[PDB]
């Protein structure tokens, strides 16, 4: 997962 | 007397700003997966009855113009208005492909005294973006 | 509509 | 007279100060939740009921996955800000 | 796991950046409205239905009055921030 | 289920902080009409079933300590928790009689990981205070 | 009225  | 009147010809306009690629200068990475979000959102809001249009990789100026122009349209025959923002962001701000812009400035165009045709009508904003760098470790 | 506990 | 800030609703994917998570192969957690709820109840539930279920879905069904232990198993809770003056139903 | 920031609800008398009004004789507009709605529906409506009604009551029933034309006839709209994951009823 | 479980020995604690008088150095005037608010709130939340406690003219330290101790109490047998703040305020902060303190820090005490007996339970905060100096002229 |  990646952060926004 | 406790519900918004939805007896209008149109449910309303829906703007989806889908920012996936950003200028190298911003240092922000590619938001892989945002296309699936945009498409799934397109179908859902279309299904609700919104007249939706998707705008990809908008600059800060474009996003501003987009919302300003929308706020200047005639919403007399619409029940409401909706805007979905998909991008990188920080507290109170959202990224365009070329930098950050205040969320407040995007929405202010729709204040009662600046968009008479939406007066007393719901103005919805859905924002998918970071609001800082804190992490929630959860509990139990 | 109808809200209900 | 009507307040100029009245009748707005902001559905944020996360609370102030925090990150917001997105799965490259499935999309952001918030949107996944929002769409699944709208698809099933978009036309029969009031907007707050819908967003409340979205908060629950995001809070319970998701947990970050990363090699870096610093971003391992993190959680998320959306944030709804309402200045609405009536109940909102997308129908009739 | 449950997010640490989950299950909070903040019912603000006004929106970010704005003043909030109070009558020395009757009390703050927000409190008057909240107690009024709670006294009549506190035990039969969901918390968001209650607060939405408070929003409407504060927005429509109050207008400031000051000998100073600068603070005369001003309006107010509350701000509800929700991180709740379920509907809340005060009864049963 | 879609509703918070309310089958507990008691509804819960309701803490009311009624700040009327402030130190001269803060530049804040007396909040006439706040006793009327506090009285009405107290009667109202008692009727709902809350165990209400009313504090008066609290310093920033007293407000912080008072809420920290409440979060360390055993809420196992309560369905929820309510806190009502009555005072002056500016964006993101609320006034004690001797100054300003972040609203985030006052509420942080009840986070899921710092108050386990309220985990999965609604934590309500009602706040009557200014959040800036902008005025709403209204429309229509 | 007064402001808070």
């Amino acid at each position: 997962d990646q952060m926004x | 007397t406790y519900q918004y009147n939805m007896n209008f010809e149109k449910l309303g306009k829906c703007i989806i700003i889908n920012n996936k690629n950003f200028d190298k200068v911003t240092g922000m990475g590619v938001r892989n997966g945002t296309d699936k979000d945009a498409e799934a959102l397109f179908k859902c809001f279309r299904s609700l009855g919104f007249d939706v249009i998707v705008y990809n990789d908008c600059s800060c100026a474009k996003m501003q113009d987009l919302l300003k122009k929308a706020s200047e349209e005639d919403h007399t025959n619409a029940a409401c208005f909706a805007c979905i923002l998909l991008s990188h962001g920080e507290e109170n701000v959202i990224y365009g492909k070329d930098g950050v812009t205040p969320i407040k400035d995007l929405t202010a165009h729709f204040r009662g005294d600046r968009c008479k045709t939406l007066l007393e009508k719901p103005k919805l904003f859905f924002i998918q973006a970071c609001r800082g760098t804190e992490l929630d470790d959860g509990i139990q | 509509q109808g809200h209900g506990e | 007279k009507i307040p100029v800030e009245a009748d707005f609703l902001f559905a944020y994917s996360t609370v102030p100060g925090y990150y917001s998570w997105r799965s490259p192969g499935r999309g952001s957690w918030f949107v996944q939740a929002l769409c699944s709820i709208l698809e099933e109840h978009g036309k029969d539930l009031e907007i707050m009921q819908i967003l409340t279920r979205v908060n629950d879905r995001v809070a319970r069904h998701f947990e970050s996955q990363s090699d870096d232990p610093h971003f391992h198993e993190k959680k998320q809770i959306p944030c709804v800000v309402s200045m609405l003056t009536k109940e909102l139903y997308f129908s009739q």
